[PDB]
This record gives structure tokens, C-alpha cells and sequence, in this order.
């Protein structure tokens, strides 16, 4: 076993979860989980694939077999990994969340035989519990972690974080049935912990990603070129995702700091591509390197491009999805408050917010285009010719003004993507963005829109010049 | 806007009308047309005393009034029964939000004084017995909003929501 | 069928009126229907020189500038610093579109040429300064809808609104 | 370091060359070494009108134009079709961008004025007629790279880069 | 980083310090901070001979020797007891890690010869008698890192670990 390389990359404001679903718990703190890292790295691997086979063989390969293909990599049931990684982050302390002391009774004595809902709220640095039968009591608490002002600002400010606060803030008390005070002072207890543990974010958080490799995989058919096709696609997970949550909005977006290597003979190409982004200069220049580094992994220098195996297998469209880099959906601005626009994609997202109730002006052509790219949106179909006039956009083939026909999507009947674009509450975004920089305070958002294969065709231009107007007005 | 008036809503027939001419503007908080009672502002520190509700000024946060809001009069042009408080339109803590409030309000609220030598002993109880719905719907809804509420029949929205609107705590002596 | 002329917001001292007739009705490219303006255009590609203030072509897209579109011709003397473009405006890209604009444009853009001794890097600055935002409140907004501070409960936060939007580029040479 | 006019590709015949630039000294900037067509420039917002085409102007940044920069005097040391552009060399858009360019740029790129009293009305286009695609590929580049495209392999490979690569926009009137 | 130089920890202080200056600029590697002692090296197959020790080299991998790495210069350039190594920093083995290391460190451990006509024959040798590590905390670690332990808890707890987390074997000869 040897290290392969070394990433000294960086995250901003990184939503990292656990256990408790926070970065923090009252036993420890990790902004950075090693899992996801091999987790999103092999997302990121199947993508890029299928992308270097929708170029060049015009095919689509199912996930459970990619993986299968590059088991002798990542690992799989059957082998373990080839790559092991360790991220180190910085200033490795232990920093649990400490909950020193919570002055909290009498809103206990306000909950009495009622069945309220008690909700906090951080009003200019201190907590309320807004009992919702009107009693906006203080608290007086102690703990760790410091919130500074600017979470307490960047999440009240950001309508996505508040929005998901809408869990980890508020509970029911069933109270007039047998009640105690022990037991409350300890439901409520949590209730703060949950809800202040949602404010350890932070941005630039900076850590390194070694990357070993064993010496003992010998070269069983492509190796050496499975496996620094590996490197590529961890290359593009991170100039193009970040860790985390909601990383599809721009959240836990990594950067590169500096790229060391150790083997020459494998991470040649790789730490050479990755060397070209510690000094970006400029928004369309690195419009050019994200072209640069796809189009290598393409037709140009070709990574031994061995689909002819009998491990692969082609997808169903009616019953199959795949995610896969489209190369020309792609745009590059410039920005100088991180914050603002990483609060302004809600502006864009939203079907209402003021940039695509300019882009695309009216309701349905609105919806229907969220609907089959901003992931899954929750769409009530118990309302009136509103769930057809924004299927009569997405059928297979209707009347279609706009191109945003799915493979079976048809009418008068749900198919399985008829369900599954409509119906399935875990559907990621095709529309994602992500901010990127370092040594250069050039911070340089990125939009782009991953292609799917449930798409009967999409018009490039439109959608892109669609996309164009929007990473405009989202700064 | 300028000068509006806190109507506390309890069960009792105290000071149910109490209240002498309005703006004249329709600037008001509470209008029930078919959607519910929205925007009822009610206030914590204070109990509806059962009897002559003055709104003795309490310092429990448990205890609280409730009621609603509409720019009448101050008392036939008085103001040793008020507070003569300003507001901001942000730190008025309102129900049922419905966005759109002004910047300043001249809010004024039948007020009191500490009654000596009495324990307050706030005492909680909401609406019940509700005779009063028509009592009070008919004095404090259709002759303050009689230009909604009377051209709809949706009510029972309204009718169902009076015992679900306002709780109160009282010092009950 | 319509005329327009371009009012972008910089910082810089070469806004001051420079403008021939009004309107001649009363209908800008924009309107007020919320707290702050709407219906900003944009032009990509393009630079503000920070004196001399008018619009220099670049061929970056990553070039930023935006204002509203006063109706009116620039004096006709001028009849050289401006594009004078004519389109249905579905090939504008606007912001906080409120209307359906199915007529044709005539908008009318400070322009200039490079003559470029030197090279030219644009800077990226937005507004800010507070002095400055009801410095531009006065000699550019009494001006637009002849609506500002007399009758408005908008002004003061279409400070705010103003801060946020209007985002410019500058060549800073 | 010294001119470098920008020759853009439509459809149209006539656009074709008209040039006072053969190869200028010995610095290209869209080689076309082993994979075809690279360092190609876009033009965002501006339309040919394929007449009289000389980057005609609009704001859309939906229309955009593709072309080849060439290094030499422009056109007749006439003002009438240029912008006299010396950029930073980091303003532009270089699709499939190849070596690294130097930090001084001075570019020409052809101008027409804006279509004054006419509407735009621009229209995507891309390129087809394979025979026209036989055009081009002698029409212009073995009339600007007489040491190029005779003695290697790619020849016929510029085919489907020039079927892919090089789309833009045209008023279509 | 730059030059930096390893000690081990003796209990025979005849070159307690005996090196010269910091830095230079503001990097450690080893530290106290506010939990406990920080990166330690342990490097293998050297005993340290307690008489003018300087790591006398062995090829047994049972020794060892434990020890903070500050980066001073090599005893004000002393050129004769030395190792002067360069290393990618993943050649160092670091009991109790904390933090990434420098991409390279030119470090200077204490050198001395392999001696002949004498068989090492190294005897294990630990930390006890807490009249020992005193001696030790404010030579080594309250001069170096001599701006904090005066402000902190962190002054038992430097002795707790410098009884075990610092062992070594010696010649004994």
C-alpha cells in the first residue's frame, strides 16, 4: 500500500450531516464525511461514464452495473476497495455540542392539558419559543459553538435553510392527558439541541482527501486505466459537486487549494488538469478548463474506452434513469458576495420567485420545467386542468410548444415515469449550481443541468439560453 | 397609519360595543369575508379580569390576552384608560399573518392599574357557553365589518372558529 | 410605435440629466406595483467608463449593467451616442417582467467605441454607501414617475430594493 | 501583440473573405494542428442578418455568433466596420481553446450599425449544405493556410467539426 | 515549510537545549495547545548513548525514540551531528497527530557516529519521578512554545503524558 495523491481542497458553508442529521452532535463534530466523499465520488463515477458512453457508443448503462464494471476499483460485495480514503480536516479537535445550561420552566408551566406545538426562533441573538397559542416566551441558554451573527443572518436570509429549519424547530406537546415536568424539561431539553446544532455551519472549511492505493490489484483487464478514468471522475465531482446537503443548490461547493501526487505514472494527467485551477483569472476562462477537462475525458485522449465487456448492461427507458454531463449546458459568471447569490438560487428554483416568473412567464411552461429539472416538486393534483396542462408539457409526444417530452410519459394513463416524475419524493435536481475559487478571491458561480435519460429530446438553446438568463439574475 | 383600538373578545357582556366612531377608512386588521378570522393580533401580560375588562398589565408570560384589532374610537376621545403606545408593524406579534401591515400604528387598549392588597392569580379560561358568538358577531363583526360577513354565507368557517379564536387568562375575583 | 432611452444606475458623476423629452404620455418600460421597481433591462457586454457616462461594447458575457428605460429621444443632436434598436422585446432579457410587450422598441443606449490606446479590464462594483443611494433616489427617481415622495410608503425600502438589484460594471480606468 | 481581425462564418457567400489579411506574420491563433477548428470566439448578443454581415448588434444573450480570429490590418484602414478592441486576452470566449495565448490583445472585429427603423426579428441558425461545406473548407481556410490541410491526415475530419462547431444567428429577412 | 530539527527527550539533560533560534516565521509542528501535547515524532532503530546523545544508529526495529520537532536551525549551523534531510512529510511517524504537515521539512535531527570496538546493546530507559519531567518542562517546552503555559490549565496535564508518551532505549554503555 502506497498514498496515490493528495487533494488540499476546501468547502463552502458544507451541510454535512450525522446521525442527528447536523455537522454536530453532543458526542462529536465531523464538517466532512469521509462516506460521502466515496459515496458522491462513485455517483460522480457513474455519471461521467455514462457520459463518455453517450459520446461515443450512444448507450446508457445501468448503475448496478457500472459499479459491477469498476468493482475492481471502489469495491463491491464480492471485493474490497483498491482506493481508501482519509480526509484529515483541519484544527482535529473533538468539539462536541455542549449544552451548558437552559433556563427554560416557565414555558413548561405554559404547557399544562393543552396540546400546543412549541417553535424556536433566534430573534437577534436570542431564542423564543413561540408557542403558538400565542406566547412568544424567551430563553436564557448556554452552550458551545458560538453562533456568530452571520448563520443566524445567512439562514433567516437564505429561503432553503429556513425552509428545512421547518423540521428541527418545532414539536407538538400533548399535554392534557397525564403530564410531567422531568419528562418536558427533557422533550423540550432536545428540542434546543436539534435546533441549535443547526447552526454550526460555517464556511471554508478546509481539508485534505489522501488517497491510497494497495499495489496488490493486479492489472486484471484495464487496471491501470479503470483506474485513473477513477481519478477523473473524482476531478469533476469536485469542480462540479460539492459534499454535503443540498449541494445541488450551491451548498458544501469544494475548491481546490493544492494537488500533490506521488505516482507519476498514473496521476500524470490528472494533477496536471487539477494544477490548471488554483489560479483562475477569469469567468469565461474557466468556462474554457471545465470544456478543457471534459472534452479530455472525451474524444481527446481517450482513457482506453473499453465498453466491449460482458459485464455492462443496457438501460430500459421506460423503467430506467441515468444522469449523465450534457457538454454544452454549462455557464460561468463571476460573483463577490457568496452569501447573496447562495440566498438568490431560491430566486431561481421556486415557482415564484423573481427569476423564472421572468424567464419563463407563466404558470405552466413554469411548473412542467421544474417539474422534470428541479428535482421533485411537490405538485397536488386534486386542483383543476393544472396537472394536464403541465403534462400536456411533459408527454411523450402531444401538442408541444416546449421541449420537455419524457421517454414514456404519456396521457389518459401513468406510466412508470409518469408516476416516478410526479410521485417519487427523492429525485435529484438536473438544474445545479455551485461556487468555486481559490488564491484569487474570484469567486466564479456555476450553473449547469445534468442530462437525464427519462428525456425524449430537449432543445439545447432554449433551455441553455433559459439556464443563461438565470445564472444572470441569480447575482 | 394613526390611532386604532385592540378589541380584547372574552365571553363577558362588559364592554362588547364600548366603542364610538371609527376612522371612517376601511384600514382594518380583522376582515372575515370567507377565509377565517386572519390577522388577530393578540398581546401576553395581561388577563381579561372577568369583570370590567381593564386588562390588568401582568407580569406572567404564561398569561396572555386575546382579541382583535379595528382603528375605533379612544373611548369617545379619552385616554386615562389607555397606554398611548407606537408601533413599528414588526414587533407586533400577530396571528394568522397575512403580509401587508403598515408602518406605524397608534394602538390603544383599555388599560388599568394594580389592584392593592389582591394576589392577581391570572386564572385560564377560553371561550365556552357560546350564546355570546351571536352576541358578539352581530355587535363586534356586523356593525364594525357589515360590508363582509353579511354578503356571504361561509360564517361557519367563522362560527366554528369563535370558541377557537380567543383564550384568555383572568384574575377571576 | 414607442420610444425609449436608456437610464442605467453607476455611482459616477455623469448621470446628471442629459435628456430631451419625457415620455410624451406617461408610460415607461417599467412600472411600481410592489415595494421597488420592476422590469430592469440588461445589456451583456458592456461597461459604464465611469465618466463620459456611456456604454462602451465589450465581447465579454460576464459584462453587467442594468437600469430602466426612459421613453424619449436624446435630444436628436446626439444622434450618434446612442443604438436606437428596434425589437418586439422578446429578445430583451428583463427582469421583474410585469406586462406583455407586443409592440416594437425603440430604445436608445449611450454608446461609445474603445479607441482603445490600452488594453481594458473591467471591474465588478456594486452600489452602496447609503450617502448614495438617496443621492441617486433624488436625481434619477423624482424624475421617472413623478410619484416620489408625496403620497409613497415604498421610498425608503426601495433603497433597499435599489441596493440589491442594480448591479454594474465599471471599466475603473 | 498587433491586430487581429476576427473573421466570422455564415452562410453567406459574400461574407466569405473581402479580407486584407492572408496569414499576417507567422501567429495564428485557430490552428488547426491534429483536431480541427479550435480557439473558436463567440459574439454574445449579436446577430449577421446575413447581409451586409458585419456582427450586427442586438442584447439577447440567446443569439450568439461564432467565427475565426485572424492576425492583420483591417479592412482598407477603414473606421466604417470595426471596434478597435485591444483586450486582456481574458474577456474572451475561446471554444475548444488550445496554447497559451499572451496577456495584450488587439483585435478587429467587424461592425455593422443597428438596423434603424427596422425590426431584428433575429433567427437561430446553424450550417448545412454539405456542398456549401465543401465551399468553405476551400472558400476561406486553403485561402488563409496555404501550409496547412494539404500535407497531413485531417482534411476530411474538418467536415463534421464544421457540421458540429460552428453555429449562429441571422435576422432571416 | 523550511529548516526544522527533531530532539528527543532524555533524562540526561547534558544538551538539554543546546539549539539555536526558532523559525524565523510562525510554523511549529508540535504543540500544547489547549487539550493536550500535539504531533510527535517517533523515529526507529536509534539509541540515543545519554553521553553527548545524538541518536547513535542502530538496525533493531524494537528502538526507538520519541520526541518533539520544532524547526530551529541546526545548532546555530553546526555541521557535524546532523541528518539535514528533506521528506515529503508522509515519511514521519507522528504519535498523537493532529493537523496536516508541510508539504516538505528539511529537518536536523541530532546525529551522531556509529560507534566501533563497542556492541550497542541498548537498554529501554521511561520517564518517572515527576522531579524528572519538571526539569524537562521548562527547558524544552516552556521556552520554545514560552508565550502560553502561563495562561492556561495546561501545565499538570503536560506532565501527566511526558511520564509515558516519551520513551526511548539507550546504549547504557
Amino acid at each position: 500500500e502506497e498514498l496515490l495523491m493528495s487533494l488540499k481542497l476546501k468547502a463552502l458553508y458544507p451541510l454535512t450531516g450525522g446521525y442527528n442529521r447536523h455537522s454536530i452532535n453532543p458526542f462529536y463534530e465531523e464538517l466532512v464525511r469521509p462516506t460521502e466523499i466515496k459515496g458522491l465520488w462513485r455517483w460522480w463515477n457513474r455519471v461521467l461514464f455514462n457520459t463518455l458512453a453517450y459520446s461515443t457508443k450512444g448507450k446508457l448503462y445501468t448503475y448496478e452495473s457500472i459499479d459491477r464494471l469498476f468493482e475492481d476499483v471502489f469495491g463491491s460485495e464480492n471485493k474490497k476497495s483498491a482506493v481508501r480514503l482519509e480526509v484529515i480536516t483541519d484544527e482535529g479537535n473533538d468539539n462536541r455540542f455542549e449544552l451548558s445550561y437552559v433556563e427554560l420552566d416557565k414555558v413548561i408551566d405554559c404547557l399544562r392539558n393543552y396540546k400546543r406545538k412549541v417553535s424556536l426562533d433566534f430573534i437577534d441573538n436570542t431564542l423564543i419559543a413561540e408557542i403558538e397559542g400565542s406566547t412568544k416566551i424567551p430563553i436564557s441558554f448556554k452552550s458551545n459553538l458560538d453562533i456568530d451573527k452571520i448563520i443566524k443572518d445567512l439562514v433567516h436570509n437564505n429561503k432553503l435553510l429556513s425552509f428545512e429549519l421547518l423540521g428541527f424547530k418545532s414539536v407538538e406537546i400533548d399535554a392534557t392527558k397525564i403530564s410531567d415536568k422531568k419528562i418536558l424539561k427533557e422533550i423540550l431539553r432536545d428540542l434546543i439541541t436539534n435546533y441549535l446544532e443547526y447552526f454550526n455551519i460555517k464556511q471554508e472549511v478546509t481539508f485534505t482527501l489522501n488517497i491510497y492505493l494497495d499495489k496488490s490489484r493486479e492489472h486484471k483487464q484495464n487496471f491501470e486505466d479503470k483506474l485513473k478514468f477513477a481519478l477523473y471522475s473524482l476531478l469533476v465531482f469536485i469542480l462540479l459537486g460539492g459534499i454535503g446537503r443540498k449541494t445541488s443548490r450551491g451548498f458544501g461547493s469544494l475548491s481546490i487549494i493544492d494537488v500533490k501526487c506521488y505516482d507519476n505514472s498514473i496521476c500524470k494527467k490528472i494533477e496536471d488538469l487539477a494544477k490548471n485551477f488554483l489560479k483562475i483569472s477569469s469567468g469565461n476562462e474557466l468556462k474554457s478548463k471545465i470544456e478543457s477537462i471534459l472534452d479530455c475525458i472525451k474524444n481527446s485522449c481517450i482513457d482506453t474506452l473499453y465498453i466491449e465487456n460482458n459485464i455492462l448492461s443496457e438501460i430500459d427507458p421506460k423503467k430506467n434513469v441515468v444522469y449523465f454531463i450534457n457538454s454544452d449546458l454549462f455557464e460561468v459568471k463571476r460573483i463577490n458576495d457568496k452569501e447573496k447569490v447562495l440566498a438568490n438560487i431560491y430566486k431561481a428554483v421556486s415557482s415564484e420567485g423573481c427569476c423564472i416568473k421572468s424567464i419563463i412567464t407563466d404558470k405552466y411552461v413554469r411548473k412542467s420545467f421544474l417539474i422534470a429539472f428541479g428535482g421533485y416538486r411537490k405538485v397536488e393534483k386534486d386542483k383543476g386542468l393544472d396537472i394536464g396542462f403541465i403534462k400536456n408539457y411533459l408527454c411523450e409526444t402531444c401538442e408541444t410548444v416546449s421541449s420537455f417530452n419524457i421517454v414514456d410519459f404519456l396521457l389518459s394513463e401513468g406510466s412508470f415515469m409518469s408516476d416516478y416524475i410526479l410521485q417519487y419524493e427523492h429525485r435529484n435536481s438536473l438544474l445545479r449550481f455551485k461556487l468555486i475559487s481559490d488564491n484569487s478571491n474570484n469567486s466564479y458561480l456555476i450553473g449547469y443541468i445534468l442530462h437525464s435519460s427519462y428525456f425524449k429530446k430537449i432543445d439545447i438553446k432554449y433551455v441553455r439560453c433559459i439556464l443563461e438568463k438565470l445564472t444572470y439574475c441569480v447575482i | 397609519s394613526t390611532q386604532r383600538e385592540y378589541v380584547f373578545i372574552p365571553i363577558t357582556n362588559s364592554i362588547t360595543i364600548d366603542v364610538k366612531i371609527t376612522i371612517g377608512g376601511s384600514d382594518h386588521i380583522t376582515n372575515i369575508d370567507e377565509r377565517g378570522i386572519h390577522n388577530v393580533l393578540v398581546i401576553t401580560g395581561y388577563a381579561v379580569d372577568e369583570k370590567n375588562g381593564r386588562l390588568v398589565p401582568t407580569l406572567d408570560p404564561c398569561d396572555y390576552v386575546k382579541g382583535i384589532l379595528v382603528a375605533g374610537t379612544p373611548q369617545q376621545a379619552q385616554s386615562n384608560d389607555f397606554l398611548t403606545l407606537k408601533l413599528p408593524a414588526n414587533k407586533l406579534y400577530l396571528i394568522r399573518k397575512k403580509g401587508n401591515i403598515s408602518d406605524d400604528l397608534k394602538i390603544y387598549i383599555p388599560y388599568s392599574s394594580p389592584d392593592a392588597r389582591n394576589s392577581m392569580k391570572t386564572k385560564p379560561v377560553s371561550i365556552s357557553d357560546d350564546t355570546i358568538v351571536n352576541n358578539i358577531i352581530k355587535e363586534v363583526f356586523d356593525k364594525i365589518y357589515n360590508i363582509t360577513q353579511k354578503e356571504k354565507v361561509k360564517i361557519e368557517k367563522v362560527k366554528e372558529d369563535i370558541k377557537e379564536l380567543f383564550s384568555y387568562y383572568a384574575l377571576e375575583q
